[PDB]
């Protein structure tokens, strides 16, 4: 982490070396709790993987990306588990994802007992324990996605939480940690999500188009810049 | 059935009416052009195999 | 009254030549000539002009001489050459009108009742509009003020006749910008507009300072037309205006992005083709 | 005389800060983007059947980009200047 | 006397100023608009009369000083944006 | 009475009746009232049509001036009940006589057509163009005033 903070990876490098550096940086940020940046970096690494050339690197990247995405509370793509090359490799991760999505912590402990040792060979055991203790974030995100004004008692009932005050604590922490977009009206105990505003009427589309335009202009400048006219 | 434009608000009891904004032909043609140069990029992928 | 005065390039070139001719030896203030042209529904078209020998004295601001017979027989010659040209005003190169100009304008009115005098500042070259057309008016000033001559301003513009148009375009032939505009010249046009707006606001602020300090009397009228300027401000940051502005900005930005993507894909295809071509040449060399 | 002949076609300062009719700008964008769609179809067919859509596409892109960029920048300048 | 940004007028201020009933301000502003001294609009659910002006008035020394200060602010803003535009667009300018 | 319909202000049917009923319907020796608004059945029909014309003129004035007027206020200003005013407004809207949108739930009779971004920014640009033009006029005339007052 110290070196990647100090050193700067050269952009004008191989896509293969870029993918390796992105995978290592994603692992660093995942360990450093910077989960969202780790997920983005590992997604970029997967996108820059050599199509179908590195089965092992793609398998490791998929494993780490699935683990970190689960840490964020997002259910990963199902297709990852049904690929011909990544089926058996990610099958324990399929069981893990099924257990956490179903909310059955007993299934989580069971898959820890049987295949969790394999995670140690894969270098992900600590992250899996973090997810074991962070499962409830996925349920909170699901509740926020589905409902818009669900009361605290209903949240506790639907998330197996023992007390409504525990539900208040969990939802407040999830809101602060950038996983939920709600606010709890503690006066009468309902969690009102931030009302969705017309984004096209805001400056967000302009910023997205600005990033896209800058990338396109840079691509044109790079392509025209060489032009390789021999003498 | 895409008859008279409006949405019923059962919560209070209302049927709002509006003017069905056209479709913004520019955006539809932009999507078609994006698909077209996706096809062009696939064609270039067919090329560039000659190093 | 007159709605407009469209000035051809010939008269401004002629007054430039007249001022250079006089001031080359006779270092002097404004040089006076007569402006001919054709009328219309209400808009004057100044087409040709000539110089009348004029003298002035800085003392008493009334010791002057503009020839009568000279004007008459220059018009005789010009009408013989072209009878469509009528006396429609006069010109002087002085940046500011003098206290004397009222007499010359009355003398011109003797030849044309709706005579309009055009100031052409040959010496300065600046933002634009080197011609200022002024008409004498006479009224009780409505709101009970002492009466005077006064020179009411009439808007002016520079038009051209086809022969004059081809002549001037061939005359430049080295600094004429592309009529298609393109991004660089549109941006410079925007910068020029900003500079002109700043200059106009600075002039208006100087006038307001002069009025407030007492160096100029409060007009009490037209000043509130400047107040009407102040009221006409769009008041941006209004919610509806902001939403509409963002909507249209995104509508233009998506088109800009599509065009940039089109250009990038075209450039990538061109680079692929060039690499293929140079490799083909390299392998065909052997 | 060169500069004061230049004063003939010189645009006024109010022309630089003026904005093209927004209802017209949208129609122009629609038209040119649809032409670009037809041009993209032709370009795809030409590039695929290789082993003048390109020039026309580049000209249309130049027109679209200059028009939209100029209109946007004029809009921003007007929003800041007049408040 | 409005600050030219919150040009909307509430009912109560009109009623308390012209010492007239809140049911007469509506007709009064209607008459003023009809004569040709106001070009605004009238709301009723909020009863805030939107305001635009085409009828100027006489000024004064203090008012002229204040309004020329406002014009100085306007010209300073214009100059600042012009400077920013020329600085950022130096190469493209040509 | 003729000049009343030429003025772009609301006329109150109650006040108009109180000021013109005797003069028009009844009349006197000094006022030879016509048979147009007599006590006959056709006279009463023409009286009702006169009230319809008066309320139509008032409605046109409100459409010119108001933007969002409450239904109760329109009923009070038209000397009609809420339901009668609503029915009259619906009849006018259907026949394309005037433009209105009766928000019956809240009692809002919003008159202005929806403001698309295109037309809003077009109005903004027109305001800017007028501002620039009359700024140019002010600058020219300020030059004139300085120039004369040398």
């Amino acid at each position: 982490e110290k070196l990647v903070s100090k050193s700067v990876f050269p952009e004008q490098a191989n896509n293969n070396e870029w993918a390796r550096y992105l995978y290592y940086t994603g692992r660093i940020k995942a360990i450093q709790l910077e989960y969202s940046e780790a997920r983005r970096t590992m997604t970029n690494a997967l996108r820059k993987a050599p199509q179908h050339t590195a089965v092992g690197f793609k398998q490791t990247v998929h494993k780490l990306l699935i683990v970190v995405e689960l840490l964020l509370g997002e259910i990963p793509d199902r297709l990852q588990f049904r690929q011909p090359s990544l089926k058996r490799s990610l099958m324990p991760y399929f069981l893990l994802t099924q257990a956490v999505r179903t909310g059955n912590l007993a299934k989580f402990n069971q898959v820890l007992d049987q295949f969790g040792e394999k995670f140690q060979a894969d270098g992900t055991y600590t992250l899996i324990i973090r997810l074991r203790h962070n499962v409830i974030k996925t349920g909170v995100r699901m509740i926020s996605l589905s409902y818009s004004r669900i009361s605290l008692a209903d949240i506790a009932q639907k998330l197996q939480l023992d007390s409504p005050e525990d539900a208040e604590f969990i939802v407040a922490k999830a809101i602060r940690d950038g996983v939920i977009e709600a606010s709890i009206n503690h006066e009468k105990g309902y969690v009102q999500s931030k009302e969705m505003i017309d984004i096209y009427s805001t400056r967000e589309p302009q910023l997205a188009f600005h990033q896209r335009i800058s990338f396109c202009l840079d691509i044109h400048n790079m392509s025209v810049k060489a032009m390789r006219f021999p003498p | 059935d895409k008859k008279f434009h409006g949405i019923l608000d059962q919560g209070e009891g209302v049927l709002i009416i509006f003017d069905e904004p056209p479709v913004d032909k520019t955006y539809e043609a932009a999507l078609e052009t994006i698909q077209n140069m996706s096809k062009v990029v696939d064609s270039l992928y067919n090329k560039a195999k000659k190093l | 009254a007159v709605q407009k005065v469209v000035v051809h390039p010939l008269v401004l070139l002629s007054v430039v030549d007249h001022f250079n001719r006089i001031g080359k030896v006779g270092n002097q203030k404004r040089v006076v000539g007569v402006l001919l042209g054709s009328w219309q529904k209400k808009v004057l078209d100044v087409s040709n002009s000539f110089a009348v020998p004029f003298d002035e004295d800085d003392k008493d601001d009334s010791v002057w001489f503009l020839d009568h017979d000279y004007l008459e027989n220059m018009y005789g010659m010009f009408k013989k050459v072209n009878a469509r040209e009528r006396i429609v005003g006069w010109y002087h190169t002085g940046p500011k009108l003098h206290k004397n100009d009222i007499a010359i304008n009355e003398l011109m009115k003797r030849y044309c009742p709706n005579s309009v005098l055009v100031i052409i500042d040959v010496k300065p070259k600046d933002l634009g509009l080197p011609t200022e057309a002024y008409i004498s008016v006479e009224e009780v000033h409505d709101d009970g003020t002492p009466t005077s001559k006064t020179f009411e301003h009439v808007t002016s513009e520079i038009g051209a006749e086809e022969a004059e148009e081809v002549g001037v375009e061939h005359l430049l032939r080295d600094i004429k910008d592309t009529t298609v505009g393109t991004l660089s010249q549109r941006i410079t046009n925007q910068v020029h507009g900003l500079k002109g707006l700043n200059s106009k606001l600075l002039d208006i602020r100087s006038y307001l300072e002069k009025v407030a300090t007492g160096k100029l009397p409060i007009n009490h009228q037209i000043i509130y037309q400047l107040q009407d300027v102040f009221n006409l401000l769009p008041d941006v940051s209004l919610q509806e205006f902001v939403k509409a502005f963002y909507l249209k900005t995104n509508d233009q930005m998506v088109v800009v992005y599509l065009a940039s993507l089109i250009r990038s894909v075209v450039a990538l295809h061109n680079l692929i083709n060039n690499k293929i071509a140079n490799r083909d040449a390299e392998k065909k060399e052997g | 005389e060169q500069k004061m002949l230049l004063n003939l076609h010189k645009k006024s300062w109010m022309e630089g800060l003026t904005l093209q009719d927004y209802s017209e700008h949208c129609k122009h964008n629609e038209s040119v983007v649809k032409e670009m769609l037809e041009l993209a179809k032709n370009y795809n067919k030409a590039v695929e059947e290789e082993d003048d859509p390109k020039r026309h596409l580049e000209e249309h892109v130049d027109v679209l980009m200059t028009s939209n960029i100029v209109q946007c920048l004029a809009a921003m300048l007007d929003t800041v200047v007049f408040k | 006397t409005r600050p030219a940004n919150h040009r909307q007028l509430t009912f109560e201020e009109i009623a308390k100023s012209a010492k007239i009933t809140v049911n007469e301000v509506e007709l009064l502003v209607m008459k003023a608009l009809s004569v040709g001294l106001v070009k605004g609009s009238i709301d009723e659910v909020d009863k805030r009369v939107h305001m635009t002006w085409v009828q100027p008035r006489v000024l004064d020394l203090q008012q002229i000083k204040g309004m020329k200060d406002r014009l100085e602010f306007w010209c300073t803003d214009v100059k600042s944006m012009e400077m920013l535009v020329e600085h950022q667009a130096h190469d493209i300018l040509t | 009475l003729l000049k009343l319909f030429t003025t772009m202000e609301l006329m109150r049917w109650s006040t108009l009746v109180e000021d013109y009923g005797m003069e028009l319907r009844k009349g006197s020796l000094e006022s030879p009232a016509t048979d147009v608004f007599g006590s006959t059945e056709e006279g009463e029909k023409r009286w009702k049509d006169l009230k319809n014309r008066v309320v139509e003129h008032n409605i046109r004035i409100m459409a010119k001036y108001y933007t969002r007027i409450t239904m109760k206020r329109m009923a009070q200003l038209l000397d009609l009940s809420v339901d009668e005013s609503e029915a009259f407004l619906s009849n006018l809207v259907v026949n394309k006589t005037i433009f209105a949108k009766v928000d019956r739930l809240a009692g809002i009779i919003n008159f202005q057509r929806p403001k698309d971004p295109n037309n809003l920014l077009n109005d903004w640009s027109q305001k800017l163009n007028s501002l620039m033009s009359l700024v140019n006029k002010t600058t020219h005339l300020i030059a004139k005033e300085e120039m004369i007052h040398n």
